[PDB]
RNA sequence: AAUUUAAUAUAACUAUUAAUAGAAGGUUACUAAUAAAUUAAUAAUUAAUUUUAAAACCUAAAGGUAAACCUUUAUAUUAAUAAUGUUAUGAAUAAUUAUUAAUAAUAAUAAACUAAGUGAACUGAAACAUCUAAGUAACUUAAGGAUAAGAAAUCAACAGAGAUAUUAUGAGUAUUGGUGAGAGAAAAUAAUAAAGGUCUAAUAAGUAUUAUGUGAAAAAAAUGUAAGAAAAUAGGAUAACAAAUUCUAAGACUAAAUACUAUUAAUAAGUAUAGUAAGUACCGUAAGGGAA
RNA sequence: AAGUAAUUAAUAUUAGUAAAACAAUAAGUUAUAAAUAAAUAGAAUAAUAUAUAUAUAUAAAAAAAUAUAUAUUU
RNA sequence: UAAUCUUAU
């Protein structure tokens, strides 16, 4: 097979922003939660952006009679709503799937496994939703593997002292501001 | 935020690092000389015939 | 000698740079991790146990071999025994005629 | 000293070739200004390079709206001080001014070229229904200075070639068609072209393949539904099978020749009704049409 | 204010070259041989067709058709 | 009936 309707897609190349450079005119309010999906978000069978369609877009072709009188028809995939169990998330995740995709999931032995397969083909035939799911699972796995220590209290201890010092000079100091200051330190 | 690397990807990276760590095959001056001499001999033989 | 070597075609020169003749590369398929792994053969990766495709794909390999033949630098290239390709006079001599030719 | 002829302007468009590069409108006003440096040349200088000031309102996307208006309140808080006057008991509570620190904001952005989605009909066939027109017009979406393609699961034929792109021959040949209308390759040889090869993949499975429904007029690679492999001892390629040959899918990157726009130069058996105004006048509710 | 252009094919006239032409990098197109659906076939054994070549047919002729031959190849 | 699906909170 091929992933033509996926890998044809192109997204505007964001310029790498240096810390000292000037701002863009429209900077967003809330930050980027998820990683950027290489292949954007489908602009044709937008039905499939909400689910795990397995790179199965709608076809259009011809109904043909005994007289060979051609008439345009479309061929939809066998989509199905299906709440499937994630071991990593410890909850079942309900989404639209192609019956094919459900079969693949069953073969691979789980939904998390299906999401996390490292092949490029899989990545292509994950949606934007599928990509987000993968990210959620992978991040959770990483957390499970590696808890922070294998600092917050120190910051909390120092904060009031820092505030007092600021006041003695003359200025007031908030927590949030303190946190912002001492993130990289 | 950058997506984390899955297990297979990490293993591949480790393998690549190990490969890099080994001594790299590089074409020595001596090897080039040996080749060049052989080429010359071949040319001489061609000229003769 | 060095000047003569330099005068060799580009692809051949590049090959010699990146797979030099000091290393005696294997005739048979090997581990992908091995130093003597033949770039023309499909070597097996030891962990996954999957045959990797040859580092030099078959066309490129053939071109390299033809270049070597032209400039008489065959034996410095690693062996093409277990790659099924023969070339020119050796191919002509060693081959069996087709069943159709011998027995119509 | 003057006149003539030819060429050249800040001051025409159009076609070709070559080279280079990938770019604000309107509204009406409390009108929407600029300042400098260094280097070279000829203190003033012109030129190059660099810095710097202001710049209203509207042009979907701060929030509205009946474009050039209204409302949000950054000549804002919040805090800390200092000066002032009042209340109640030197300390406390509110208001005004002036410094210091902290908190967010401004989409007018091309058009052509490219890729993807959906996809007509008139028309031709001297009717018309397969076929054609045509994957064209159109609408829709998305990208970049170009895009696309690209280092063979390619071609070929027992001899061999060696990524792709464009053109010439091959060739209107093979091929195909209600065998009508008509449609029509490839190998090979030439140019143009750039260093043109090179790993970034732990070598790829619901994949190849099969059935079935569709699918570039020849030549497939695609695709909905469902069955579904193999390890280089293998796998793809041709009705089929046997021999042989060739290549390695289900992981990737890539200048260059090309397209379009703009600029500059050069050439015009081009244009003065294809020679600069104006998308104005005027017509229409409107999209839109459009003078002299 | 109305037979124009492009890519092609066939004729004719002239001009260049001529058993060759165009092109010169090779490659190609046309000509140089006529046939036949096609095939491994193809033009005086001692001369004008009464000979020869091809297609049908055949042991080989004859028979129909077209083509080839009478110092210099067209 | 933890196949599917409809409704309400
Ligand atoms: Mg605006
Ligand atoms: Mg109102
Ligand atoms: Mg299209
Ligand atoms: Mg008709
Ligand atoms: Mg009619
Ligand atoms: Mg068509
Ligand atoms: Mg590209
Ligand atoms: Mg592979
Ligand atoms: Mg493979
Ligand atoms: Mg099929
Ligand atoms: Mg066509
Ligand atoms: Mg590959
Ligand atoms: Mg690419
Ligand atoms: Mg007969």
């Amino acid at each position: 097979r091929q992933w033509r309707l996926i890998e044809t897609r192109k997204i505007a190349k964001q310029p790498n922003y240096q810390v000292g450079d000037a701002k863009p005119l429209h900077m967003p309010k809330e930050r980027k939660k998820f990683p950027d999906y290489k292949y954007g978000e489908s602009n044709i069978f937008k039905q499939s952006n909400k689910g795990l369609y397995g790179g199965s877009f709608v076809q259009f072709g011809n109904n043909i009679s005994e007289s060979k009188a051609k008439t345009r028809k479309k061929w939809l995939p066998n989509v199905v709503k299906k709440g499937l169990w994630s071991e990593t998330l410890n909850r079942k995740i309900s989404i639209k799937m192609t019956a094919k995709v459900l079969k693949t999931i069953s073969k691979e032995g789980g939904i998390d496994n299906y999401l996390t397969k490292e092949k490029s083909a899989r990545i292509k035939e994950l949606g934007p939703t599928g990509w987000k799911l993968r990210y959620r699972v992978l991040k959770r796995k990483d957390e499970i593997e590696n808890p922070p220590h294998k600092r917050r209290r120190l910051m909390s201890f120092l904060y009031p002292l820092e505030k007092l010092e600021y006041r003695s000079v003359g200025k007031d100091l908030n927590y949030k501001k303190f946190v912002e200051l001492f993130a990289d330190v | 935020p950058e997506m984390p690397l899955t297990e297979v990807r990490k293993s591949h990276l480790a393998e690549k690092k190990e490969l890099a760590e080994r001594e790299v095959p590089k074409l020595t001056e001596e090897d080039m000389e040996a080749i060049g001499a052989r080429v010359f001999e071949f040319l001489e033989k061609q000229k003769r015939e | 000698y060095k000047q003569y070597f330099d005068s060799l075609p580009l692809k051949l020169k590049s090959f010699f740079q990146r797979y030099p003749p000091s290393i005696k590369y294997s005739p048979v398929s090997t581990s992908t991790k091995a130093i003597n792994a033949n770039p023309f053969l499909p070597n097996k990766h030891p962990v996954t146990q999957r045959f990797h495709d040859p580092k030099y794909s078959l066309r490129r390999m053939s071109d390299v071999y033809k270049l070597a033949l032209r400039y008489g630098v065959e034996e410095f290239l690693p062996p093409i025994e277990n790659t099924k390709k023969l070339f020119f006079e050796e191919k002509y001599n060693k081959k069996t005629l087709m069943k159709g030719v011998l027995l119509p």
